[PDB]
C-alpha cells in the first residue's frame, strides 16, 4: 500500500501514478532522458510513512544525479521538478494566484514593499499580471533554480519558507525600477523590462535581483576609497568599510599616498594596512569567508619591496596582510626600465612634490619630475634593478595568483573622463571598475568622493544578431539610471560621486557560447574582428541610449568633467597598436553621435566595463563573463548535493568551444582583451593562465611572464586581475 | 613553482 | 589448506575426489547399509560438482585422525569474577582450535559502582584471550564483543578502536557489536534523551531488553523516574552520531537489532533468548553464562555451517534432495566432533543448531536479469529463500521422524506451531508481493507433529575461501571488480567472476550502486525465512558526495532502513578509496 | 572523512 | 590509610592507640584466659612503641569485618592450556583483593615447537589479569614474572 504523510500532518495512499505524470510533464520536449530511469532510483527511497515533502526532493535529486555530457537534458528535468516543488511551497498548488492579490498578502507580511501599493491601481496589476508569463519558469537550468531557491526568491530565512516565484521577482523588479516613469510610457517599460530579463536577454546582479521589491535600499555591491595621508584620512577610510561591508559591498582601496616608513607615520604603510584588513573583516563570518578588498600602490612606493611579500604565507606575523588583495600600478617608465635593464627609483610619495599626481594624470610631466627627483639627492631614496622587482612582483603574482596590475597611464589616456580634473587612480575588488576618487577628512566630509557603480549585463547567448541591442541598452541604462535615485547612501561622499558622475558598468555574458556558434576561438586570433563588430555594436548603442535620456531628463551633473563633453570619444583614445591586429571596420555612425554628445551631453559619465559573473550567470545558464570554460561540465557543492552545470548547447558545439587549457598560450585571449577595451569605458577582469605540462620541468618560466605583461601593456589592457596555475 | 629566466637582451627588444 | 599434506616436507598426499569421498564416507558412516552408500554417492556428487559448499575445518580434517570442527563459539560472560575467568579460559581453549569467538560482555558492571574498576580492564583481558594463540598477537585470533547500546560505560566503549587515544583507555583488536531496539531508535527520532544504567543498578532491565519489549518500557521509564539510581544523561543524536562516527572510520563497529532477534525467531525469549551474535554476526542462539570452565549448567552456543551454490542448481525444486543431504550431513558431525568444553557439548547436543547459507548470488541475479539497487530482484529472493526455508525445515523434519527431535526442542517457537512466515517484519509486505508457493500450513502440523531434529538450519555467512573452490560470488555480496586478485608465494592469483563472457553487462558490481537501500530490502526479504540471521554490509563510495564526505543523515537514515525491514545485525562498513 | 549533518527534523518522520 | 573512616564521608572513626590495642585483641583472641590479657597488653607496647612494625593490610584490616590480608602470593605455571586458564583466574581473584604478584612462567614452551606461538602472547595474557582490578590498566596491581 505504501503510505504519505501530507503536508499538514495526516496520512493517505501512495499515489504511484501523479508521481508519474509530474515526470512526464517535466520531460516533455526533453531528449536522452529516462522517466523510468529516475522513476527506479527514487523509488527504492521511498518508506512506510514517507513526508511528501521528501518525496520531491528525492525525485529532484534522482534527476539531478543523472546530469551529464551524455544526458544534459537532466539539467531541465530536475529543474522543472524543482520549480514545481517551489510552487506548491509557495501558494500550495501549481498555479500562481494573481499578482495583486500576492502583492497585497506579501505587504502585509512586511516582505515586499508597501510604496508599491501606492505607485500602481488595482487595474494596473490586472495589466501587469496579463505581462507574465509564468511557463518561462520552464526554461531555468537545475542549477539555476538552485541559486534562485538559495539567495533570490523572497524567503523567510528563519523558517526556510519560500514565497514568491521567478516571474514575480521580475516583474515586481521592473515594476519598482520603473515606478516614476510617467503613466504614458510607465507600463510598456515594464512590459519589455521583464521581457528582456525573464528570457535572460539582460542579466541582473545579485543585490538588485534579491532585493528590488522588498523593503531594503542597500544595492551598492562596490566601493572605491581613496585614503589621504593623514591619521583623519586614515580613520575616516576606515570607518566608510566598516559601513560598506556590513552592507556586503566589495571594497577597493587606493592607499599609495601613505608615507613611508622613516619618514618626518614613523611606523609606515604596514600598519595601517593591517587596520583596513580588520576593517574589511569586520563583519566576517569569523574573521574568514565574506568580506573582501583589493589595494592598490604605485610601484615606485619607497616601501613597495616589503608590500609585494605581504601574503606570501612564509614570514612573521607583523609583516604580512594576508586577506587582502593588492594591485600594483605600473606606467609607460616602469616597463621602460625593465626593457633597457636599467634602475628603478623608489620615492615615499611624500618627498617628490607633485610626482604621485602626475603618475596617474600626465606622462610627461612624471617624466621630468621622476628624473628630476633622481638626480636630487637630498631627497630620500632607494635604488633597485628593475628586473629585481618586476621578477619579485610577478613572483608573487604567480604563487598566490592575487597579486594585480593596473596600467595607470592607460587609464587616464584612454578614459571618459579628463585626467587634469578627474583622474582614474584605482580600481575595484575584480578590477573592472575605474572612477575618479578624492580622499576623506571625516566619514561626513562634503568634499571627499567614493566612487560607485551599478552593474548589468547583455547574454550574447540570447540575442540574435546585433540590433536587439538598441531597445536592450535602452532598458538598461534606463533601468540601471533610475536605481541611482532609488537606493540609500550611507555615506554622503559616496552620494556626491553618483549623483554626480551617475556611473554605470553594463558588461558581457556568455562570450565563450557566442564565440562557440560562431565558430571562432580564443588563442588563434580568428575572433579578432569579431569582437570588435560585438563590442562596437555593445559602446555606440549605450552611449546612444544614455544620450537619448541626457535629451530627456538632462545631462549628469559632472559631465562637464568628462572627455566626452570635449566632443573625445573612445575611438580617438585608444591603443593604436590594435589597428595591428584587427581590420574590422566601424559600422555605426560614430560622427552623428559625436555631434549629439557635443550638444545634449550623456545620463551616465561611464556605462560599459567587463566584469566577472560568476553567481548572475548561472541563473541563465551561461559561460561565466568572457572567460573560456574551464571544463563541459561544472561542478559545485551544497547541501542538496553534487550540483552540476553543462555549457549551453554542449550536443551541437562541443569541438566548437575551445576550454581553458587548450589554449596553447595567452597572447589570444589577451588580443581580445585589448580588442573589447577599445569600446570598454572602465575596465574588464582579465586574467592570465598557465598550465606547468606545457613547460620544461613543469617550471614557468619568468621571461614568459614579463613577455605576457608586455604583451597586454602592448595592446592597452588596463588591469590584470587572477593568474591561474592549473594542478595536475 | 616558477623558473627565474631573465633574459633581458630577449625583452629589450620589445616596442610598447 | 585442504589436500592432506605434510607439512613440514611440503607433500601432498591425495587429490580432491579422494578428499570428497571420504568426506562422504565420515559423515553417513553411522548409517545403516540399507541406505549407507547411495547416501555417500549423492553427497559426493553434490560436493563434487559444487552444489554444496563446505567451510574449512569440515574441507580439510574430516577423514584425519582430528575431531576439531568448531569454527564458531559463542559465550556469554556473567557479572563475576568466577564467570569472567570462565570465560576467558573458554576462549583460550577454542582459539587454539582456531574458532572464532564472539562474547557477550554488557552484563559486567560499570566503572564506580559498588569492579569498581569497570568494564575496560576486563575487555582487554578478553582480547588477549583471544590473540593468546597468534602468530605474535596479531594476524590470527578473532572477537566481537556485544554490549548494550545504554550502558553506563558505553562512550568509553564506543571509542575502542579509535588509534587516538592512551594505552590505559584502548582495545583496539577486538571488534564491537552495538545492541540497540525500538526504543532506542525512537529517543533519536524524537530529538529526546537516552539514560544510561550500569545493568546491575537496573533490576530486570537487561533481561527486558532482550526477551519483553514492553516490559523493558516500563521498566525503563521507571529507572528513569527513581533518581536514588545511578544514572547518565545523554543526548541520542550525539550518542548514534559517536557509533556511526566510529563505525565509519573503522568499518569494524557493528549493530545488533535485540528486539528483532527475539521477536522474528525460532526461540522463545522466555525460556532461551538470543542476547549476541558471532564474529561474523550471522549466528543467532541461546546462550547461559558460565561459573567455571566445566560448569554443567553453563552453555556456549555451537554452529555447524554448509552453503548452497545457487550457479549450479538449475531450478529451486533441486534444493530438496541437497537439503536432505546438506542438513543430514551436517547433523552427524554433531554427533562426530569433539568438545572441549562442557557447556559447549551441553548447547550442540541441547538444540543441534546449523547455520546452512548460500553462495553465488550476485551470479545468480546476474542470470535472472536482475540487480541489487533497483528493486527488481526482490520477488525473486522472496521466491528464492523460501525455497532454501521451506526445504531445510522439510529435511529436519524427516530427520526428527526417523532419528528423534532434538532435547530441546520444546524451547523453539517451532514447537509452539509458529514459523517464520507468522512473525517476520511485517513491512516487508511494501515491498515484495511474491505469494508463497509450497505447502507451509501441512508442514505446521508435521511439526507440531514430529518437531525438528534442529532448532535453527538457516544463517547466511560470508564466504571467501570456501566459495574459490567453486569459483563463485561471495555469499550475496555483489563484487567488487571483474576480476579478483591475490597475493601468494606463487605469485599473482587471478580470479574472473563466473561467465564473465556472456554476463558482464548483467552484473552489478558494488561501486555501481547508487546507494544501500536496494540491497536492505534484499537482506530484510531473505531474513524474513532466515532462522538466524545475515552478515550484511553497508557500503559508501565518498565521490558520490559533496567535497567527498559521507553526511550523517545518510548513515542514520540507512541504519533506520535496515531497522524498517527486519534486519538484525549489520556487519562491516565499506568506504571506498580514490 | 564524514560531516555530521544530524538534521532532527527529518529524521523524525520515519516510522521504525 | 590505616585509621577506620568512611569512603564517602571522609569521618574518622577511632585513634591510633584503638587501633593497636584492637589488632592485638584480634590476633590473640584465641589464647587460652590465663595468657590472652598478657599477650594483648605486650603486643600493644611492642607495637605502640614502635619495635614491632606491621604491615599496611594488617595496619587497616585487624578489627573489622574484613579477612583479605595476603599481600604476596606466588604462582607456578605449567606447559598447559589447563594451567596457563588457572594460574590466569588465580591471578585475577588474587589481585582482586590488592596482593602483589610473582609468576613463574620458564616452563611454557618456546615459539616453533611441536607453545607453538610462543611464551610472549601467553605473558601478555598474564598482565591483563594482573591489571584486570586497576584504574584504566595502571595503577594497582604488579607483579614479576620469571
Amino acid at each position: 500500500n505504501l503510505l504519505v504523510t501530507k503536508r499538514d500532518g495526516s496520512t493517505e495512499r501512495i499515489n504511484l501514478d501523479k508521481i508519474h505524470r509530474v515526470l512526464d510533464w517535466a520531460a516533455e520536449g526533453l531528449h536522452n532522458v529516462s522517466i523510468s530511469q529516475v522513476e527506479l532510483r527514487s523509488h527504492i527511497q521511498f518508506y512506510d510513512g514517507i513526508k511528501t515533502s521528501d518525496i520531491h526532493e528525492t525525485i529532484i535529486k534522482a534527476a539531478a544525479d543523472l546530469i551529464s555530457r551524455d544526458a544534459p537534458d537532466y539539467q531541465y528535468l530536475a529543474a522543472r521538478l524543482a520549480i514545481f516543488h517551489l510552487r506548491k511551497k509557495a501558494y500550495g498548488q501549481f498555479e500562481p494566484p494573481a499578482l495583486y492579490d500576492h502583492v497585497v498578502k506579501m505587504v502585509e507580511m512586511g516582505k515586499y514593499d508597501n510604496h508599491l501599493l501606492e505607485d500602481y491601481t488595482e487595474e494596473e496589476f490586472k495589466q501587469m499580471d496579463t505581462f507574465i508569463d509564468h511557463d518561462r519558469d520552464m526554461t531555468f537550468s537545475y542549477a539555476a533554480v538552485k541559486q534562485l531557491e538559495g539567495k533570490y526568491l523572497v524567503q523567510n530565512r528563519v523558517t526556510g519558507e519560500i514565497y514568491e516565484s521567478a516571474q514575480f521577482l521580475y516583474i515586481l523588479v521592473a515594476a519598482c525600477l520603473f515606478s516614476n516613469y510617467p503613466r504614458e510610457t510607465r507600463l510598456q517599460y515594464v512590459k519589455r523590462f521583464y521581457d528582456a530579463v525573464s528570457t535572460f536577454k539582460i542579466s541582473l546582479p545579485t543585490p538588485i535581483m534579491s532585493g528590488v521589491r522588498t523593503p531594503t535600499r542597500q544595492f551598492s555591491s562596490c566601493v572605491l576609497i581613496e585614503c589621504g595621508d593623514s591619521l583623519d584620512s586614515i580613520n575616516a577610510t576606515s570607518s566608510a568599510i566598516v559601513k560598506y561591508v556590513s552592507q556586503r559591498a566589495g571594497i577597493g582601496i587606493n592607499a599609495g599616498r601613505i608615507r613611508a616608513l622613516g619618514s618626518p607615520f614613523h611606523t609606515g604603510c604596514i600598519p595601517f594596512y593591517k587596520h583596513f584588513q580588520t576593517a574589511v573583516k569586520s563583519c566576517s563570518q569569523g574573521g574568514v569567508r565574506g568580506g573582501a578588498a583589493t589595494l592598490f600602490y604605485p610601484m615606485w612606493h619607497l616601501e613597495v619591496e616589503s608590500l609585494l611579500v605581504l601574503k606570501n604565507n612564509r614570514g612573521v606575523e607583523g609583516n604580512r596582510v594576508r586577506h587582502m588583495d593588492y594591485g600594483v600600478q605600473i606606467n609607460k617608465l616602469m616597463y621602460t626600465r625593465l626593457l633597457k635593464g636599467e634602475d628603478i627609483t623608489l620615492f615615499s610619495p611624500s618627498d617628490v612634490p607633485g610626482l604621485y599626481d602626475a603618475f596617474f594624470a600626465d606622462q610627461e610631466e612624471f617624466e621630468r619630475l621622476y628624473t628630476k627627483y633622481e638626480k636630487d639627492d637630498s631627497i630620500r631614496k632607494q635604488r633597485v634593478k628593475a628586473v629585481e622587482l618586476f621578477s619579485l612582483m610577478m613572483q608573487e603574482r604567480a604563487s598566490t595568483g592575487r597579486i594585480y596590475i593596473q596600467n595607470v597611464d592607460h587609464c587616464n589616456t584612454h578614459s571618459p573622463f579628463d585626467p587634469a580634473i578627474a583622474p582614474v587612480r584605482q580600481s575595484n575588488l575584480s578590477l573592472e571598475i575605474a572612477l575618479p576618487t578624492k580622499p576623506l577628512n571625516d566619514v561626513n566630509d562634503e568634499n571627499g568622493e567614493i566612487a560607485l557603480c551599478t552593474l548589468s549585463a547583455f547574454n550574447l547567448g540570447a540575442i540574435n544578431n546585433l540590433d536587439e541591442l538598441e531597445e536592450l541598452a535602452i532598458l538598461a541604462v534606463r533601468a540601471l539610471d533610475a536605481l541611482l535615485d532609488y537606493q540609500d547612501y550611507p555615506i554622503p561622499a559616496a552620494k556626491r560621486g553618483a549623483m554626480g558622475r551617475r556611473t554605470l558598468g553594463i558588461g558581457v555574458i556568455n562570450f565563450a557560447y557566442y564565440l562557440a556558434k560562431h565558430g571562432k576561438r580564443y588563442s588563434d586570433g580568428s575572433a579578432n574582428n569579431l569582437t570588435h563588430k560585438t563590442f562596437e555594436a555593445i559602446q555606440y548603442y549605450l552611449l546612444k541610449a544614455s544620450n537619448e535620456l541626457a535629451k530627456e531628463q538632462g545631462a549628469c551633473p559632472w559631465f562637464n568633467e568628462t572627455t566626452y563633453a570635449k566632443g573625445i570619444l573612445p575611438i580617438d583614445t585608444y591603443k593604436k597598436d590594435l589597428d595591428t591586429i584587427a581590420n574590422e571596420p566601424l559600422h555605426y555612425d560614430w560622427e552623428a553621435l559625436r555631434e549629439s554628445i557635443k550638444t545634449h551631453g550623456l545620463r551616465n559619465s561611464t556605462l560599459s566595463a567587463l566584469m566577472p559573473s560568476e553567481t548572475s550567470s548561472q541563473i541563465s545558464n551561461a559561460t561565466n563573463g568572457i572567460e573560456p570554460p574551464r571544463g563541459y561540465v561544472s561542478i559545485k557543492a551544497s547541501k542538496d548535493g553534487i550540483l552540476r552545470q553543462v555549457v549551453p548547447d554542449y550536443e551541437h558545439l562541443h569541438d566548437a568551444y575551445e576550454l581553458l587549457w587548450e589554449m596553447p598560450g595567452n597572447d589570444g585571449y589577451l588580443q581580445l582583451v585589448g580588442i573589447m577595451q577599445k569600446f570598454i569605458d572602465q575596465s574588464i577582469s582579465a586574467n592570465t593562465n598557465y598550465d606547468p605540462s606545457r613547460f620544461p620541468s613543469g617550471k614557468v618560466p619568468m621571461q614568459q611572464l614579463l613577455k605576457d605583461l608586455l604583451t597586454a601593456y602592448k595592446f592597452g589592457v588596463k588591469t590584470l586581475y587572477y593568474q591561474n596555475t592549473r594542478d595536475g | 613553482q616558477i623558473d627565474s629566466e631573465v633574459d633581458t637582451d630577449d625583452l629589450s627588444n620589445f616596442q610598447l
